[PDB]
């Protein structure tokens, strides 16, 4: 009947999932560059720059 | 004139920039955000001249 009786395991799973999710989401940052996509920026500027 | 520069729109066209690039009629040629020779694969819309 009673729920949330196994909080520790759920918290561990949630922490792991959240860490992986933010690691995946980090890929969409410009970091000061022109764009955050490799293929498009490769096809726009010469390799010297 | 300097203060009344003409503005035109380019859209729904096919443009061969190779003949413009290899042409020596233009004294100076600076492309800023795109490589001069990389204009034949990627393309845009609503070109402002």
């Amino acid at each position: 009947s009673t729920a949330s009786a196994l909080g520790k395991l759920q918290d561990v799973v949630n922490q792991n999932a959240q860490a992986l999710n933010t690691l995946v989401k980090q890929l969409s940052s410009n970091f000061g560059a022109i764009s955050s996509v490799l293929n498009d920026i490769l096809s726009r500027l010469d390799p010297p720059e | 004139s300097v203060y009344a520069w003409n503005r035109k729109r380019i859209s729904n066209c096919v443009a061969d920039y190779s003949v413009l690039y290899n042409s020596a009629s233009f004294s100076t040629f600076k492309c800023y955000g795109v490589s001069p020779t990389k204009l034949n694969d990627l393309c845009f819309t609503n070109v402002y001249a």
